[PDB]
């Protein structure tokens, strides 16, 4: 990148430093939904053509990606917790045999076998903060977390999440590449990092970032109890905008 | 006793062929969006403090105007330089004292007349016109119509990290600024070389001094008349390279093929030569006529109301007795459903409730904003700005600047005044005209 690219990205960072307002919340994109599957176009590697997991997988096998364990419960980014790349292989059951390391890639992972396309939903931290400067509402990707829709034969779907990828890590890989978002105009325009900033994902808020900790899950037995928990933070997240303004008012005419 | 020390009170010339549009604010971008189209909806209510906008595009004579400047002075260089000339008389050096002073052109000393002129003076003359060999037909070498114009940074002299001071690049008392961290900043430039070819660089270098803002622009100026063919292949638009920007009857239509740098430079050149036709009181800090910006466009062409979808009131693209409100391609090859095949005579159709004239038609606008799909959320909500002064050694997509507004081809879809259009800075089509615009010096009251 040259000197002006890289001031013109700083100057396109969210300082979320000293906003009176933040709200952390957390997304299940279900890549198996229109407006989400954009990173899962490819679901397996077509020579340039590769979906966000295949990317990922690529840049980790390439030490370009600093990636962390899903720790139940929380997020803690910190050295600790950064994955073994074999580790994860093994754990997880992926079959690799190790090529000429030619400090390039750590291990060779057949394409038949990369779990590009079974990662069918993700994991989005976002975090809505208002803006101290300018008294804005805006939302600030944190991190996304592939969940590999696994089969458990008797355990059926088992969705275990695989790791947690810092935005900004991931930020400069996918701010290049060019994405159709829609499958009724094909042209590729715009870039997965457009579609992570315009917040052109649909998800339903599986957690927020509660003071007991709790999720959704723990207090909702049921898919549909879920879905109508996730729409009243929805709807309180939208009040809070709505309130902020007072231009829709109308009590004055009377 | 706080009385108050005021200033000395400054006078506004209100700039000649603008109007003034008020502070307001907008909704940018369409609400409702059309799926069969792909694009989703993206919209974002912003303010725009007031600005001068040009009444109309920029017409053939009108950067004529500029070329002409840029020809004259050249010409008078050429004249006072010893090679071709060396009369030393169109190059005022010192002063009527004596004194030596920095050297300044005598654009009081005419050029010569074709006829009058001896050897060495039309020596200079047809130093910068270009004859062709085949042809005989002598116009101004493209090559040679050449812009040397200078650009200070004043925002990026103000960040805090680009301070000169290290001290003052932290406010935070706990954070300790390194005595000699390095300040890698860019800056743009461009010097005539011995030979004569134009070289421009961008300089990478640490923060030093006030010479590192300061971003200078060498440019070709005039129009890509080839546009018109290279555009439209398999066409007969031959005649629009040689009549469009020559023709005396194409000189109040918009004018075509200026690319973004062009653009720029034409602008720069506008405000320096208001700069130079208008006393300044003392302190007087002027503006500088510039591009407008993708959000004061909008705001603009709307009308500032955001339940406009086009420049005009209604949501008809045309009037209750048949009537098109703009100059764009109203049907399947039907380009001239509207009167007109091609850009038409600016000021041809009914303005905005501001007064603007053929803002969404004729020729797409150039503005200042550089190109994001993502743009209108990544820039603020106070006179919204994207700028990205691209380094010379960028990528070429990096160089994509919005060109809002719809052309006498824009569909009623690119016509609507919400909906982006992009092109390089480097390129200029035959579609895509531009619109000078100032900030206003203004002191008004609300509402
Ligand atoms: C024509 O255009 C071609 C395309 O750009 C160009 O071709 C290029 O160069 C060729 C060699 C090459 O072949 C080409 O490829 C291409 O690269 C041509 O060369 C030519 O452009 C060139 O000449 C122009 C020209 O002279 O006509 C240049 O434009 C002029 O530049 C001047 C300075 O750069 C401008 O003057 C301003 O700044 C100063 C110098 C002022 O002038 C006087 O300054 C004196 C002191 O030195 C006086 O003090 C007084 O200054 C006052 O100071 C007070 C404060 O005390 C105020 O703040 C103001 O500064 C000023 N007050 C006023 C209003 O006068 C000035 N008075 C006198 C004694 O004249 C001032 O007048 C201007 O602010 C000038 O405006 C501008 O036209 C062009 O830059 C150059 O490229
Ligand atoms: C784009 O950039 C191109 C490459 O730089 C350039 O092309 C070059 O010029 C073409 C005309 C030609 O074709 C080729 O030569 C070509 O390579 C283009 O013109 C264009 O340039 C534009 O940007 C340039 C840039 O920044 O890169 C500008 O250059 C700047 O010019 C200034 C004026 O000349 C420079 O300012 C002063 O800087 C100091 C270091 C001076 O050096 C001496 O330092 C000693 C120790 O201090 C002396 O004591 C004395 O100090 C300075 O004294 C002056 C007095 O007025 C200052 O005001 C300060 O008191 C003090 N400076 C400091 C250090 O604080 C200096 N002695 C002298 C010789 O006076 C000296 O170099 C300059 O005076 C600036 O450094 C430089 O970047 C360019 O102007 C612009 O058009
Ligand atoms: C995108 O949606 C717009 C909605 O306005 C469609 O515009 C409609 O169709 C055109 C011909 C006319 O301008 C109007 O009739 C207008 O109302 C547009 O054509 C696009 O339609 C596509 O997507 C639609 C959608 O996503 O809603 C589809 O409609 C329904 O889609 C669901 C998808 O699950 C399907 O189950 C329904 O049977 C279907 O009606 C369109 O089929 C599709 O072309
Ligand atoms: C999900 O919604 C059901 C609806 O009855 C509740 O009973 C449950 O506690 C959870 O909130
Ligand atoms: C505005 O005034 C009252 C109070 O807000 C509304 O109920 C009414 O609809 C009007 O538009
Ligand atoms: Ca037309």
């Amino acid at each position: 990148l040259s000197n002006r690219a890289q001031e013109f990205n700083r100057r396109l960072t969210q300082k979320t430093d000293n906003a009176p307002w933040r709200r952390v919340v957390y997304r299940r994109v279900d890549l198996m939904e229109e407006s989400n599957a954009v990173l899962y176009y490819p679901p397996r590697p077509i020579g340039d053509r590769k979906n966000l997991f295949s990317t990922i997988f690529g840049l980790i096998n390439s030490n370009s990606l600093d990636v962390y364990e899903y720790l139940d419960g929380f997020e803690a980014f910190t050295d600790q917790y950064k994955i073994k790349f074999q580790e994860f292989l093994d754990r997880f059951g992926i079959y690799y045999q190790p090529s000429t390391n030619k400090n390039a890639e750590l291990f060779k992972v057949a394409d038949s076998d990369i779990p590009s396309a079974e990662v069918k939903a993700y994991y989005v931290k976002e975090e809505w903060y208002f803006t101290p400067t300018n008294s804005d509402v805006d939302i600030k990707i944190q991190a996304i977390c592939p969940i590999m829709t696994g089969q458990d034969e008797f355990g059926e779907v088992r969705n275990q999440p695989l790791f947690w990828i810092p935005y900004e890590n991931i930020r400069p890989y996918i701010a290049r590449e060019r994405v159709m978002l829609s499958s009724l105009n094909n042209t590729r325009n715009s870039t997965i990092d457009d579609f992570f900033r315009l917040n052109l994902y649909k998800g339903d808020i599986v957690k927020t970032e509660n003071l007991h900790n709790r999720a959704l899950a723990e207090y909702c037995p049921t898919p549909d109890s879920m879905k109508m928990e996730s729409k009243r933070i929805d709807k309180e997240l939208q009040g809070f905008r709505d309130g902020l303004f007072v231009t829709q008012d109308t009590t004055w005419m009377k | 006793e706080l009385t108050g020390a005021k200033l000395s009170s400054w006078n506004e010339p209100s700039p000649f062929g603008m109007i003034q549009v008020p502070r307001g604010s907008i909704v940018l971008g369409n609400k409702e969006a059309d799926s069969l189209w792909g694009i989703p909806a993206e919209s974002r209510p912003i303010s725009v403090d007031a600005f001068w906008m040009d009444r109309t595009e920029i017409t053939n004579a009108q950067y004529r105007q500029f070329v002409y400047y840029v020809r004259d002075s050249i010409i008078r260089e050429r004249l006072a330089d010893p090679a071709y000339g060396g009369n030393e008389e169109y190059k005022i050096t010192e002063n009527k004292f004596g004194e030596p002073v920095t050297p300044h052109l005598d654009w009081s000393k005419p050029i010569p007349s074709e006829k009058r002129a001896t050897e060495e003076e039309i020596a200079a003359i047809n130093s910068v016109y270009y004859t062709n060999p085949v042809t005989h037909d002598r116009k101004l070498n493209p090559d040679q119509m050449v812009y040397r114009y200078e650009v200070y940074d004043y925002r990026s002299a103000a960040l805090r990290e680009h301070q000169l001071k290290a001290a003052k690049r932290n406010l935070n008392t706990d954070i300790k600024v390194d005595p000699n961290a390095v300040v890698m900043i860019s800056k743009d430039t461009a010097f005539v070389d011995e030979s004569g070819n134009i070289i421009s660089e961008t300089i990478t270098r640490p923060l030093s001094s006030e010479y590192d803002f300061l971003n200078t622009y060498i440019v070709p100026i005039y129009p890509d008349e080839t546009c018109w063919v290279n555009d439209f292949p398999n066409a007969r638009t031959e005649i629009y390279t040689r009549m469009y920007f020559n023709h005396p009857g194409y000189d109040d239509y918009p004018v075509v093929g200026i690319s973004w740098e062009q653009a720029q430079a034409f602008c720069a050149w506008r405000s320096e030569f208001f700069r130079k036709g208008i006393r300044l009181p003392e302190g007087q800090i002027m503006d500088d006529f510039r591009l407008p910006t993708e959000a004061e466009w909008e705001y603009a062409a709307r009308m500032g109301d955001s339940n406009n979808k086009y420049p005009w009131s209604t949501e008809d693209l045309r009037t209750g007795r048949g009537c098109f409100l703009g100059n764009f391609k109203p049907g399947e090859g039907d380009y001239t459903a509207d009167g007109h095949l091609i850009p038409s005579r600016v000021s041809s159709f009914s303005p905005n409730d501001f007064g603007l004239y053929d803002m969404a038609g004729n020729v797409a606008e150039w503005t200042s904003t550089a190109f994001s799909e993502s743009g209108l959320k990544q820039m603020s909500d106070i006179n919204p700005e994207l700028e990205y002064k691209a380094a010379l050694t960028d990528p070429y997509i990096l160089k994509q600047k919005v060109v809002r507004g719809g052309s006498w081809k824009d569909v009623a879809r690119f016509i609507r005044s919400a909906t982006r259009s992009h092109e390089y800075q480097n390129v200029g089509r035959s579609y895509i005209g531009f619109r000078c615009v100032r900030t206003s010096i203004a002191f008004s009251s609300g509402k």
